[PDB]
């Protein structure tokens, strides 16, 4: 019932889970 | 920003979304 | 969320990432 | 089963989440 | 000759990697 | 470097490394 | 636990067995 | 595009790295 | 343990985990 | 090669440890 | 502009990446 | 050694090819 971190390679694999085929930025510095 | 909401933080795979295109 | 299309390991990174906490059952067919 | 359907269809995350314990 | 740390995804690959068709648990509040 | 087949998650994978903190876009056709 | 055996100490790839099915 | 190109084809670091911000 | 059916990177993380602290050799066919 | 053998066929982890340092 | 840390099976992933057909050695203890 | 130069510390891809056979 609660979140974990989700950090670097495994971050951008988890956007890559939830949006496919949307597409996705992964802009760190912003 | 993402890695502040969901590193640094944690975060939802909902919040996640805000990411999508 | 988008629908997924998930074979081998990746099925097993899906279930960590939707799971969480809660932890998982990985299940396949014999 | 479930492992099967998402390598050879497709699957949605609400239907892994009834594989959560 | 001595053991890594195995944690998160990496521990859910790792139990992938061994059981396979077996399946497994993974239930980290255990 | 060598050239690449990269599908899927593995391609985001890639993107994470050759970008950095720089970030990238994810934009696959719909 | 599977955590506490392997990510918080440390294990082996035959002690992971012990949590297949 | 890119995501089709290394999927179907081959790609190289160099092409990837267009899509950095 | 299981036998394996490993392509591309999947091969690498499994020799990771076999080997550990021994690290390995990857060394495909040209 | 190994490489190839996991990836046409099956292979083993002990087949693997031969790749070991 | 500036790297980032590589370790463990990540390490190992960007020298496959980067590596690929030419193989590589992961070689910790050196 | 590579975990000295690119966990340790950090490194580019290019020094990654260091590591290549
Ligand atoms: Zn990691
Ligand atoms: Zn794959």
């Amino acid at each position: 019932f609660v979140n974990q971190h989700l950090c670097g390679s495994h971050l951008v694999e988890a956007l890559y889970l939830v949006c496919g085929e949307r597409g996705f930025f992964y802009t760190p510095k912003t | 920003g993402i890695v502040e909401q969901c590193c640094t933080s944690i975060c939802s795979l909902y919040q996640l979304e805000n990411y999508c295109n």
